[PDB]
């Protein structure tokens, strides 16, 4: 699993001089790994990184910690791996997390960039499934 | 509405909010209620703030707190007011960090 | 509990030199407690105290007693607490009493102020219940 | 209607009404019937008294008495008249307060 | 009980100098007793005494007796007491008799005065029943 | 119809009718039939009498007689005619009072 | 022993019916008289039977 | 019973010098017993003796006998009496016979006089039945 | 049609018809078919005879004989013709009656 | 003893029916006459037996 | 024994109801007074019972 | 039974000098026996001998034999005798044979003469059955 | 169609057809196939020969042969051609009659 | 037994079918003639058996 | 049997100098045997030699081998010969193979020549089946 | 599409393609991916190549390869790119003939 | 024997909640510190347990 | 014994698959050659087994 999606959020928070790492820093993480299924899916909805940065700045201790919901959505992404992917949560599982945990800053960025949550789910499921059924 | 209410399951989560939250610089008053050993945080914005800056601020709260499970009228009746107008500042004065 | 509301009823009856303490004196009772769920609900239907005072005057020694129906309303309000509350019988339970015991002076003042009684019940239940179901 | 009828379960409730009620000052006559060990009170208003002053006066009575469970024609047939025209005054003269 | 209506029926027949106590003499008997439920009900259909007299005169010696159908009517009214009033019987039951035994001079007068039998029965039953539904 | 038929269960009921009827003074003829030991009385009105006066007359008969359970054509075929034209007078002459 | 009337009075009834069927009205009237007399005699026996209990 | 019908049938046959006693001679028999239910019923359909005679005349030695169908009509009429009464056959049963045994001369006289067979059956049944249903 | 056929169950019924029939005086020819011991009588009318005189004559036959249970087509094939053109006269010649 | 006769009726019946089928009307007529005589002799035995019972 | 007064209450009740049905309000008032006194006495016995319990 | 129809078929075949005896010769045989049910039925559809001859002639040495299908038609007609005419197979059963065995020369003569085959079956059945329904 | 095709269950039926038949004199060519020990006969008509002369010829064949149970498409592939163009004449040359 | 020829008929019949499948018509004709002779001989034995039955 | 279609499918490919024997060479192999059911069926749809050649040309060394799908087509054709009929494969079964295994060059030639796949299947099945149904 | 992807179950099938395919002369680049011990092959055409030349090429591939069971986005994420731009030539250079 | 702190944790936590309900924030803060200290001590005991396991 | 080779086949096959996954194509090619030779040898053992029955 490309854990680099997490292992950048401190760097964005520090760049923004924030004092927490939250569901929108996860979303910026997905933008920061353009290999990822999640990046491709969101790009197919034209949710480009520059607009995410714009909206995150618009909506918004030295050491940093996950918000209680960010912690929950990570552990929920590891529950989406109960779609039989063992413990290898990929970027798609994190995105299915943020799609299922439809609250907090990420859910606003989606609503504010007009993402249909169900179509995002469907697009991920179709990206993973056998394309000839 | 101009009144936002969110539920904190424990004092430590309120302390987390008081230290780590960076709220949008906005004109509002805040109140902290308790019932059932359970904390409810409420914010009363000025009328000149727009409804979407309110929705924004609310959604930032949901990073730490749950959505409320009791109506505002119920809390204004039964709930003890613990602190008012500068809840975060008072918390951060009374309680040290993590 | 809301025992402060009965203490109002006595004082209004004494002030108005009535020889009885009836359901109208309960309804005028509730209006000194704007803390209450009941006062908020009635105000949401625009049934404000000044209107009730005028209607109760239009509808109309010393050793006062509750009328035989006021007693019935109080007992019935403690039956509305079978919505699994303990015996702490709030203003809302009294109001659900007057709403179920749809006779007597108060039940007419409701009709005289155009209150939809079933909508009032629904409004109280919605005020009590979890707003996110 | 010109006429209103209510049921009193016992003499004590009638005595209560006679002492504790003060009516809307209105032009009316009253009759007290008995059947079945049970008291029925009936009021006949003047024709000039409107339907809604009547509904007001009626709704005051329900504080002390039940709605009638027998019709006017039934009571006028079977029921014994106990008192007429000044029922409250007659009661309060014949009976002391509790 | 208003057994007096039978006395009225006989006295009417005597002053009419007829030789029989028929169902119309019973009906006149009911009109002679204006306190009765039956008189009030028939009055509510505007079956006024004077019209009944005029119709009976238009439609129509020594000691005298009930016609065989007048006997039938009386016995049948004591069967309408199976509404469980059978501790007594009264004008209401006689009139339910004349309705149920829908033949003879009385039934002619009812048809002539346009009295709807089903409405008359319903009116009597409603007069007896509890008006709280 | 111009003709009316009614059933008497026994001779005593016919004798009752013969003494105690006071019939509407009307122009008609009558016939008395018997079958099955059961009497039937039939009346034949003149054409100038109207059908409603006929109905009124018939409904007076129902005070004593039952309504007929056999048709005119059946009775005219099978039934023995016992008396004609003056049935009541003939009965009251042959039989003493009730 | 009351029941001895019932057969005779029924015989009288049947003979009355036959006589009037014959249009023998005067005879049928005398049969009716006999019937009435037996009816009262039955009622007398029935009163004795009643008053015996 | 009106056995006289058959005497009239035979006498009309002899008068017409016909060598047979058929269903038309039966029908002419019925029209000569005007007391009978049968004659009244037929007259109520405006079938009458002179019309029947003129039809039989246009439709048409020594000792003479019933036709083989006339015999069956008689037997069938007795079978009707053995349904309705078992008590004696009568003119109504002969007519019901001719109505069921719908062949031979009589059936054509009915067809020429437009009589509806089922309506005649119904009329006879209603003549016999209790008019109070 | 021009043709009618009726079934006689036995020779005695044919003899009955031959003696006792008084046929409508009409221009026709007749035939006596036989099969299986049953007799079938058939009449063929001239073209000028109207259908109703035919129906009348046919109905007069039904007094003695049944309606046919076999068609003309069948009989003309299978059935032996016993007699022709004057069946009744031939029968009455050859058969006396008691 | 009537049961001696019945089959004699059927014999003549069938012979008659054959004879008329042959158009032998003279024979059929004589056979009919015989059949009738035998029928009366049968009814004679029948009603005699009825009366003897 | 406490269970000694309720029947007297019923007696006085019925007497009161009859008296007032007779329009005999003077008696009905005195009977009401008696009933009230007996009711107080019954409650006093019931309190003594409650305190003995 | 009219076995003669087969003699006609053979004689017609010989007369035409054909080397075979076929369903056309059976059909011509039926037209040579005008007594028959079959001849009447065909004539009722206005199939008639001269037209059959002309159709057969336009449609088409030593001793002769039946064609292999004509043999089967004959045997099949002895199966139409399952209408229980048993040994007495006849012109009607032959024609029902040709109607079931709807192939070969005869079936085309029917098609050329526009005959409705199922109506022809019904017509034969109705000619055989009891006309009292 | 230009072609018709029929099945013979055995050689003897073909020999029958060869001796005991004479077609409508027509411009045609023929072929005899075999499969499965079973004989199939096909006829090819010049394009001026109309559909109904073909139906005529076909209906004459059915006097001996059955309708085919294999298509021409199938037979041209799988079936051995035994004879061509003069099938009947050849059969009559090689085989004597019955 | 009788039952000696049918198998020979089957043999000759199959040989006939093969020969004509080979287009050996001159041979097939003689095989068909032989089959016919054997068929006739079998039928003659079958009818001798029919009479011996 | 049909083995010639393979035998000159190879010759076709060899003359074309292709390094493989693909489903296009099977199809050309079928066109080279115009006796066959398959050739007749395809010709009935106006698929023909020259058209197939020009499509295979526009769609497109050691000794040659079957492509991995051509192998499967042959095996699948033998499976299409596992019907109740199964004695041998033939050209029809190879074409049924190419019709079931709807992939590769031949299936594209079919689509590129507008051939309807299920219509061809039906046309072959009808060519094999008994036309008497 | 600009891109086509197909699956090879084993290295031998890729070697078969590399030696024995004769692809349509076309302007494209190719990539070889591996996952799950299973090879996937992807071809990216120039923008000027029309949809149908692409389809023709794709159909030629299916002679050796299966259709892909993984989307392109999935493979681009998870799959190791084994070789690029000259996949067939590189295979035929590294691996000897079949 | 580890299970000796969690009840003390409960006591302190409950007192903390009561104190803040009283708006006694300084006492609540010191109780919160104590709770944290005892929580660390419980985790230390849990680590001793984990390592003894 | 024949069943002694397939394990070596699996070994060499997996080594090949890893080597090519490592892009060690020259090594993978030599491993392929080894697998091919062992496959031919196994087919020869199977041919001997076929001829042994």
């Amino acid at each position: 699993r490309a854990q680099r999606v997490l292992a950048h959020a401190q760097e964005e928070a520090i760049r923004l001089n924030h004092s927490n790492i939250g569901t929108e820093h996860l979303l910026l993480g997905l933008m920061k790994e353009p290999e990822g299924i999640a990046a491709k899916v969101l790009e197919s909805f034209n949710i480009t990184e520059d607009k995410v940065i714009e909206e995150v700045e618009k909506l918004i201790v030295g050491t940093l910690h996950y918000t209680p919901r960010a912690k929950k959505v990570i552990e929920l992404s590891m529950d989406e791996a109960r779609k039989l992917h063992h413990n290898f949560v990929g970027t798609e599982h994190i995105l299915l997390g943020l799609i299922r945990e439809n609250e907090g800053v990420a859910a606003r960025v989606f609503a504010n960039l007009d993402l249909n949550i169900t179509k995002a789910r469907a697009q991920v499921v179709k990206a993973l499934g056998n394309p000839e059924m | 509405t101009r009144t936002i209410i969110v539920k904190f399951n424990d004092l430590e989560d309120v302390i987390n909010y008081a230290y780590h939250s960076n709220p949008i610089t906005t004109e509002f008053e805040d109140l902290l209620y308790m019932v059932d050993g359970t904390y409810y945080y409420a914010v009363y914005f000025d009328s000149h703030v727009d409804q979407e800056v309110i929705n924004d601020s609310y959604s930032q709260l949901l990073e730490f707190a749950y959505p409320t499970d009791r109506t505002e009228v119920y809390l204004n009746d039964y709930a003890k007011i613990i602190m008012s107008h500068n809840v975060t500042a008072q918390v951060r004065r009374y309680f040290p960090e993590t």
